């Protein structure tokens, strides 16, 4: 070859069932170890111990670390809709956005980006919480597919789109939806804007929008082709499961206001601590 | 004898007598996406050397009641020399990056900086003071460019997220009694294997003052604080006429 | 890299970054009584942690025209923590010592202490000044607690015995332009295995100040000096009620 | 045993009868190596 | 830890604890002369401690405007101990020699001095002016003994060639920041064996600052700098009468 310069992870992980066991430590003096003394600029954690500080006893301990595990923290099912039939004409087409409620919307914004599948459950009575025979069709619209438009709309024969057909006195219906993401997982956070072009003040609303989380749009209707006297509340509520999650995030500290932003009430900033008098007084 | 370091990557080189270690985001070096991860099938380009090369962006002045700035990334470089080009020319860019931040006082100066970088910062409004109103951050806030922005409620870090679990990040602290500069390597971070340069930020640089400046008077009061950043493994696809936003 | 030193025994630790070695007083380090020098025959307690520990005392100021401190070992801990309570219940007390001397100034400061161990310091008097009086000292001079006297004739050591000779007894240095700390490891010194903790001291420290302490006016002109003690092998036997004196 | 932590000088003498012998010694120049500075 | 150094010849020792490196003129050690090199037939004397000893001269004073200062060797050494005294008695002598230049400061000053050897300094005049005297220096200028002389035109170093270039000869340099002394160890360098102490000079030392000391007013304004010097191998033939000059 005639040309010469043609020719051309720091971390394991471990499996950690348990704790870690404490050793028995003794006294030590001496010059030029000190564990103790530590520079917080390098940007790492300490690594200063138990045995090196004081003098330790010897601690076999069984605390097991399985419930901190991600998929133990997430496998909960939380609120994420509200949907009512009071929308007068007995159809509700509903745009799925999971950020409504601020219980699970704090735990998933702990991280950056997650994989996930879902699993949905359907609790439905009415608005006092009565139960009466009355027959009803969710439906889940795809982006892209037509919307219906009314409680006798073509879209109703659903002969591509998943539909589940239930009673109000049956029990709950449950379904497992996928990691339906065009991209590699779920990013709450998006930094940035999803088109081309000039970005003048009257089109701010685009900054922060991923189309990589919009999954269409929820339908429910009451099935027959005359009016139901009956109210609709349908509450929504998912479990997450077979998860991963990448870069921890700080967990937000104001109360949330709009769905699709980290907008926050800027006359009323909380401190993050509840606050003293004194601080030598506890 | 660690406090020494040189920094040499292209035709560039940076020389520091007063440092700590040198912090790897999340233990991973930069690298070119591999055959099973990459989606485009088009053959992208790398430049090598006209890329991978440090860039000092413009200088803050440290004052007494400074509150921080931010840069975001690549955007700092869209207009920066021939990776300013090769961003505009493809429609695809990827990427990782060595953040290097200078700061230097005297033995009779004090304060900290904290030198953080947060991927996906995503900006948030004071919703109009009262919370009802659902305003929206300009473009001119979102991308700085080069200049960089200085950041209006520091202790919430302008997105409703306190400073002080902030440290979770890849982070390095300017402390002025022990060091003068802070180096963190951040590799490529998305959902997807390439992305826009001009469309998609992946991370926000933080250079947030923890600690105010304090000295006597009579001493140097003019403290600045320069940044200087290179990319480390860019690829470009997807060619076409040069499109600047 | 011997400068940093750490010492650790108990639940507690002393750090420091500017220190000079550490004297073992004859050689020798600290031990418990063998049962070829053991003449008593009763079993002797070993609390062993909570006995065996750092303690600090109260804190002195030097001045530009300070005489010098004493204290009076183990007088100085048999009112403070599990230590002087052994030492009440029980006849028979045995251990060795780790003193350890603090004081802190700026680069701009000047000024050299003597710490030294001597042991049998007994004190005289002036013998009424013109040598007439048989005098003697009182309770409160021969031992002062843990707070400590100030010497009156510090060239001959309220004994008759000269300082410039004090260098031959076990000692350190603190000289404000070299180490800000001192450090002695002493071991039992006595002609019986075991004595009275509140009819006997064993050793006096002394903390004499031999080139005077000198700034310029605007430094920080209080410049304090702590004691911080720690027992080593602490032996009681001969348990009875607790007697104070 | 299931308790784990309940399992747990100086200068020697010699003979001296004479005081010590003065080896021949040459000039030294060089860097590193300081006998004459102390640390009192 | 090569900031330190001892320099032990005879009965004479200097130590320093910030220095540079040791500069050995051309990269040779001085030596004896050989049987293949000499041809004087009668044996020579080697002193051996008495001569080969440390030396020191009187003390300069730097100013804020100084010129700089020349010796000329070995004139320096001829009326000095029992170097003076050999070099009287006889006709010839040879040896090498060992430059060591002291200059210290506070932390608070600045300044440079370059500290070079040049072989065969001879001087000239500035031609009474306007070039068309032919003026010679006077007898106390070429040689002005052991006190030295100060430079006139230090930027042609009085002999028509430029200071910029001087560091072509052995040299080092004393930054007031980083070192306080220079060493440089030259040998005999001569196209004869043997030559006289009284006619004929070797090599000149030159001491020049080249960035100007500069202090603010309240710090010590007296900055003195001190020659001290070895001769290393002495060897001396033609023993005759004491002839002075
Ligand atoms: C008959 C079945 C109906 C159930 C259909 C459910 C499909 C929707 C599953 C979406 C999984 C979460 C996707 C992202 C949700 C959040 O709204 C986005 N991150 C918005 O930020």
């Amino acid at each position: 070859d005639p040309i010469a310069d043609m020719i051309d992870s720091l971390t394991a992980l471990q499996v950690l069932p348990t704790a870690a066991n404490t050793e028995a430590s003794s006294h030590r003096l001496g010059t030029g170890v000190v564990p103790a003394l530590q520079a917080a600029e390098t940007g790492a954690s300490s690594n200063a111990s138990d045995k090196n500080l004081i003098e330790t006893r010897c601690v076999l301990n069984h605390h097991s670390t399985q419930e901190t595990a991600i998929g133990n923290f997430f496998s909960r099912a939380g609120l994420v809709s509200i949907i009512t039939m009071p929308n007068t004409d007995g159809y509700v087409n509903w745009d799925i956005d999971l950020m409504g409620y601020a219980q699970l919307r704090r735990k998933c914004e702990l991280f950056t980006y997650m994989r996930f599948d879902a699993e949905f459950t359907f609790v439905v009575a009415k608005p006092n919480g009565v139960l009466v025979p009355q027959l009803l069709q969710y439906m889940y619209v795809p982006p892209g597919a037509p919307k219906p438009t009314s409680r006798d709309s073509f879209a109703w024969q659903t002969a591509t789109n998943p539909s589940v057909f239930v009673k109000m006195t049956d029990p709950p219906a449950q379904v497992s939806v996928p990691f339906m993401s065009p991209a590699s997982a779920y990013q709450w956070f998006y930094d940035g804007y999803p088109t081309f072009g000039e970005h003048l003040q009257a089109n701010d609303l685009d900054y922060g929008q991923c189309p990589n989380n919009m999954m269409g749009t929820f339908s429910i209707r009451t099935v027959g082709t005359e009016k139901s006297p009956h109210s609709i509340t349908l509450r929504v509520y998912m479990r997450i499961k077979h998860v991963r999650a990448w870069i921890p995030r700080p967990l937000r500290n104001q109360p949330y206001l709009f769905k699709t932003n980290p907008n926050y009430k800027g006359n009323d900033i909380k401190c993050t601590s509840t606050s003293r008098d004194k601080i030598t007084t506890l | 004898s660690d406090r020494v370091a040189q920094l040499t990557i292209g035709n560039s080189t940076i020389t520091t007598q007063e440092a700590a270690n040198i912090v790897i985001a999340y233990g991973e070096w930069p690298e070119y996406c591999p055959d099973t991860d990459a989606t485009a099938v088009d053959k992208p380009t790398r430049p090598d050397v006209s890329v991978n090369r440090f860039f000092t962006l413009d200088t803050k002045s440290w004052a007494k009641d400074s509150k921080g700035w931010y840069w975001k990334f690549p955007d700092v470089l869209t207009e920066v020399g021939v990776f300013g080009q090769n961003a505009q020319f493809h429609y695809l860019y990827r990427s990782g990056f060595c953040v290097h931040v200078q700061c230097n006082a005297s033995k009779f100066h004090q304060g900290a900086l904290l030198v953080a970088v947060l991927p996906e910062y995503v900006l948030g409004t004071i919703a109009g003071g009262t919370g009802n109103e659902n305003s929206h951050p300009p473009y001119a806030t979102t991308q700085p460019g080069q200049v960089g922005a200085v950041l209006t409620h520091p202790y919430v870090l302008d997105a409703g997220i306190p400073l002080s679990q902030l440290t979770v990040c890849p982070h390095q602290w300017i402390n002025l009694r022990t060091n003068n500069c802070a180096t963190i390597i951040v590799p490529y971070m998305n959902t997807v294997p390439f992305d826009s340069a001009l469309n998609h930020c992946n991370f926000g640089l933080l250079v947030i003052p923890v600690v105010p400046l304090d000295f006597n008077a009579g001493a140097t009061s003019e403290i600045p604080i320069t940044v200087t950043i290179a990319p480390m493994c860019a690829e470009f696809a997807g060619l076409r006429q040069a499109v600047k936003q």
